[PDB]
């Protein structure tokens, strides 16, 4: 719907800045699309959405080992396991459990 | 909480110390700072955004307070 | 016998002291450093604002003892020595404009943080009236069909804003280029053009 | 008494090349309180006006962002908590200074920066036309 | 030490998602557009469909970093509703206050 | 009834602070946040990456300091430096106090990338607002 | 008509900061700033002015021999601009080989005793060592008299 | 004085001992908050103001014209066909990503040279001829 004047014009436009020159369809567009951003599993929001928790768990472990840091949950659960023991309630080896 | 007025005269002498350090800081007269002048500058040096002023810093005089 | 506390170095302080010394840079509130018997806290019935000593309220607070109006003009007094001063003969927007007909646009961004890098700043964005470049009849009708909605006919400027480089020196870089290469072409002339 | 006898300044060397032009700065700065942001207006303002820099000062209107969410664990759905985020503007903006005067009050301002206060900085920079620009080819 | 055993699967399929990022990209790419030949496609429908299962980044879910939960998180901070509340009603979460109007 | 961060009422003898004597739909009205950032403004970043930090920061402040902390931690971030005011008890020796701060600071600077400073007020005791 | 742009002003990255300490001198009421500004912390002693910094620099001692201990807890960078200063210290040999370049890397860490050794074994087998690395084991070994340099802890 | 220095002196442990003796002569504790601002600048823990978001990160000395002019890397696809039309929407779309390096965009232009390389006979069959 554009004169030839006006097309020759809109594609020297697109030459100019750095546009698609030939006609393309709305589907072979998807291809501009895909290589003009990073894929969503490159964003950093995607791979480092989670915390490292194997880095702060294990390093909080050392700390107390260490005596520097006093974890009162693992304290407690420490106290628990320790009382289950005198209790008799201790947790197996593998393969002696209950069902041999 | 019972104030005795051996307490309100030792707020009052830290009130009149205090106001004359708080024109120290802002470059003004001693003698002419007002309890105007002494809410400006709390404000400007304690910035408190609470909606609520009665939580917000405060300087008064003890008579005005307790 | 227990360690006892000393007490707190406001009572040494005298009435007519160099505060910026004693707040010399920006640092979280201390009740025996600021000799102000300032309250806070919404009171209990029939009680009284917090004492400032052990008080969170005061210590939330982004304070600015270390910018009284005293300090402020003392840095200032150092820092003159660091300007420049702007040239008289620009006096006028008008005259800046004669002298000076392109404005580059950028922005810097601010954070919290452990990273300074922020995506927006790379944009850059160029503006420049058309009556300011040496454009005849023919040329600066092809280079508004050019840029389309680059150009206001209302303000007459043409704005090029440039974002697809990563750094704001290529994108500065790529606009300086836009503007050299639209200024070439039209003032070129093609054998289609004559079917206008 | 105990004063030191000479100060060592920083020094600052006058360069060979031309200084960047700035038509002017817009500084918007950011915060959820409003009494932080009259203090670092005030401040701002202040340091401006001892270097010598023409400023002008306007509060853009703030910005409310609600959202929704369960008040409960688990079921009871009609029963929520609304939240918010506060975002209130002050715009600094400064005309006609040189690059060296823009820097030396950015950094000033930028290193007091109270905590919980952003600022975005727009410079617009004055430039001649490119050589290449002046005349056309043919 | 991730929370779950179920948070342990989606972390390695970030993991696995981000190696093949690029692959996939290329060969999708292929796929995606009427100008290629249909021969030419449809060996690239063929290669994408042979890439491991868990390098497909629908697959990954928006877990709560500190619980888990699959549902209620709210994006911008990665959080279960339950888990935002807890530190937003301390005052622990910059600039969040309830909201009354 | 609602629950959320509420110090029911007791017999009296309870001691709240401050901070723990106030519900939550007081944040922003008589009291203020215990951390200061840019990351909740309008259209500014990673407030999910400092979230996550500032829920560490507490639990290694919690743990390394034990039993001492009178009070919440107060986190401010100006630029790229971290600043960490605590209210502190005078029952550890100062020695103590010297070697954990050396500690904590080296340890979490290395640890996220940045200057991190302490600043310990110490109190003889609990400062109490209200017995519930 | 012409306008005259002024000349650039430059300064180091510190300059400003510089001119600002210009302008403020000790306070007579503090303690030196290295101490903590409390009442109770404060040192009331040149005993306690001494030792509360020994105390505070080997807590700093305690955190690097973690810190080199386990590097692995502290290699996220997450700093822009990088940080080289805030990252784990490395002092073992990287390299296993036996030949010149490998010993070159022991004498840069100052293993006196491994790079004896390390000599030792390279000149049994028979493979040449340059001039400049035989003197520079010299200057190893004559500046610490043949003995390992201190440590954090072994 | 000695009018020409040696610039490039090894670094021998005895010189580089020496250096630091020199330093402890002058080490004291810091003196106020400006001077850690002033330690903490040179050592590179602390941001430098005014604040450049870019500090410190130069994508490779790159020239925005290798970032948007990528018809350079085509010349060993075909000059016409379906194979130019696609791989000028692939350059096209990495002329204008921001987030890729020229190292980057290079690698994506040169795995399709090589996978069209690879598809040579099925490109023949459907009359296209990849080199
Ligand atoms: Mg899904
Ligand atoms: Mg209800």
């Amino acid at each position: 719907s554009l004169s030839e004047y006006a097309f020759r014009m809109s594609r020297l436009s697109a030459r100019l800045f750095g546009e698609v020159t030939r006609p393309t369809n709305s589907k072979s567009m998807k291809v501009v699309k895909l290589f003009s951003e990073l894929p969503l599993a490159k964003k950093k929001e995607t791979y480092d959405w989670y915390p490292n928790h194997h880095t702060y768990a294990e390093l909080m472990q050392t700390l107390r080992f260490l005596g520097l840091y006093r974890d009162e949950h693992q304290d407690f659960m420490d106290e628990q396991k320790r009382l289950k023991k005198l209790r008799g309630k201790e947790k197996p080896k593998k393969g002696e459990g209950k069902r041999a | 909480e019972t104030y005795t007025e051996d307490f309100i005269k030792k707020q009052i002498e830290e009130f009149n110390i205090g106001k004359r350090h708080l024109a120290n800081m802002m470059g003004e007269d001693p003698e002419t700072f007002t309890q105007e002048d002494i809410d400006r500058a709390i404000a400007y040096l304690f910035p408190s955004g609470l909606f609520e002023k009665r939580a917000r810093p405060v300087m008064k005089h003890p008579e005005q307070i307790f | 016998p227990r360690r006892k506390a000393l007490p707190p170095r406001t009572e040494k302080m005298a009435v007519d002291q160099d505060w910026p010394s004693v707040y010399p840079v920006a640092a979280p509130f201390k009740p025996s450093a600021v000799p102000l018997p300032v309250r806070m806290g919404y009171p209990v019935k029939k009680g009284v604002p917090m004492a400032k000593e052990g008080n969170l309220e005061l210590l939330k607070i982004p304070n600015f003892l270390h910018l009284t109006p005293v300090a402020i003009k003392k840095h200032c007094e150092a820092l003159k020595d660091f300007c420049t001063e702007w040239p008289a003969a620009l006096d006028s927007d008008e005259k800046c404009e004669k002298h000076f007909p392109i404005e580059i646009d950028s922005t810097d961004y601010v954070s919290s943080g452990p990273s300074v890098r922020n995506p927006r700043a790379r944009v850059v964005v160029l503006r420049v009236k058309l009556s300011s470049l040496n454009l005849d009849d023919h040329a600066k009708k092809k280079l508004i069909k050019l840029v389309g909605e680059r150009y206001c006919k209302t303000t007459d400027v043409l704005t090029i804003k440039t974002d697809r480089c990563p750094l704001r020196r290529q994108n500065y870089d790529y606009a300086v280029y836009l503007l050299t290469v639209l200024y070439h072409e039209s003032w070129n002339t093609e054998e289609w053009e004559k079917s206008k | 008494v105990d004063v030191p006898k000479d100060l060592t300044k920083p020094v600052v060397t006058i360069s060979d090349e031309p200084d960047i032009l700035y038509k002017r700065l817009s500084v918007l700065v950011k915060g959820h309180d409003k009494a932080v942001l009259d203090s670092y207006e005030y401040f701002a303002v202040l340091a401006a006006k001892e270097l010598g820099i023409s400023i002008k000062v306007h509060e853009p209107p703030r910005k409310i962002e609600r959202f929704t969410l369960l008040q409960s664990v688990h079921i009871y759905k009609k029963h929520r908590v609304q939240y918010e985020m506060r975002t209130l503007y002050r715009c600094l903006e400064l005309e006609h200074l040189t690059g060296s005067t823009a820097d030396v009050y950015l950094e000033y301002i930028q290193r007091n920066l109270p905590e919980g206060v952003a600022m975005e900085v727009t410079k617009t920079q004055l430039e001649q036309l490119p050589e290449h620009i002046k005349e056309p080819i043919w | 030490h991730y929370v779950d055993w179920r948070m342990w699967r989606d972390v390695k399929r970030r993991k696995m998602a981000y190696e093949y990022a690029d692959e996939r990209l290329r060969i999708n790419s292929l796929r995606k557009n009427t100008i290629l030949p249909k021969i030419l496609q449809d060996v690239a429908d063929e290669e994408i469909a042979a890439l491991p299962r868990d390098s497909c980044p629908v697959r990954i879910r928006n877990r709560c970093v500190m619980t888990s939960r699959p549902r209620g998180v709210k994006r911008r901070w990665r959080l279960s509703r339950i888990v935002f509340r807890h530190l937003a009603d301390h005052g622990q979460l910059s600039g969040i206050q309830r909201a009354t109007w | 009834k609602n629950r959320a961060a509420r110090v029911r009422v007791s017999k009296g003898d309870k001691p709240v602070t401050y901070e723990e004597a106030h519900a939550p739909h007081y944040i922003a009205h008589r009291k203020g946040w215990l951390s200061l950032h840019t990351g909740n403004l309008d259209g500014e970043d990673h407030a999910a990456e400092r979230t996550v930090e500032d829920v560490f920061l507490r639990k290694f402040m919690w743990g390394t300091f034990p039993g001492c902390l009178a009070d919440q931690l107060v986190l401010k971030r100006r630029g790229n430096q971290l600043e960490i005011c605590a209210v502190v008890l005078r029952q550890l020796s100062p020695h103590k106090y010297y070697f954990l701060v050396g500690y904590s600071e080296t340890l979490l600077s290395y640890f996220y990338k940045c200057p991190v400073r302490l600043h310990l007020q110490t109190v003889p005791s609990k400062v109490v607002y209200k017995y519930l | 008509e012409e306008v005259v742009i002024p000349k650039k002003k430059t300064w180091d990255k510190v300059a400003v900061l510089q001119a600002l300490a210009s302008t403020v001198n000790r306070d007579t009421t503090a303690v030196p700033y290295v101490f903590q500004d409390d009442p109770y912390l404060m040192p009331a002693s040149s005993l306690e002015s001494r030792s509360f910094l020994l105390a505070k620099k080997s807590g700093e001692n305690v955190a690097k021999f973690i810190i080199n201990s386990y590097p692995k807890y502290f290699q996220k960078d997450i700093a822009e601009p990088h940080i080289p200063c805030l990252m784990p210290e490395y002092f073992e040999p990287q390299i296993k080989d036996i030949s010149e370049a490998a010993l070159k890397e022991r004498i840069e860490l100052r293993k006196v005793k491994a790079s004896v050794d390390m000599f030792d074994q390279l000149l049994q087998a028979g493979t040449t060592v340059s001039l400049e690395t035989t003197n520079s084991l010299l200057d190893l070994l004559c500046y610490y008299g043949d003995q390992e340099p201190s440590t954090d802890y072994h | 004085t000695k009018e020409a220095p040696e610039t490039d002196t090894s670094p021998s442990l005895w010189d580089v001992e020496f250096a630091k003796q020199l330093a402890t002569v002058n080490e004291q504790p810091l003196q106020n908050g400006f001077e850690e601002l002033i330690q903490w600048t040179k050592e590179g823990k602390l941001w430098e103001f005014p604040i450049n978001n870019e500090a410190g990160f130069d994508d490779d000395g790159s020239e925005f014209h290798e970032h948007i002019f990528l018809e350079k890397h085509l010349e060993s696809f075909p000059k016409q066909g379906p194979i130019r039309h696609f791989m000028e929407l692939v350059t096209c779309g990495l002329s204008k990503n921001p987030y890729l390096s020229v190292k980057q965009k290079v690698e994506h232009i040169e795995w399709f040279r090589n996978y069209f390389n690879e598809k040579k006979d099925i490109l023949k069959e459907s009359n296209i001829q990849f080199n």
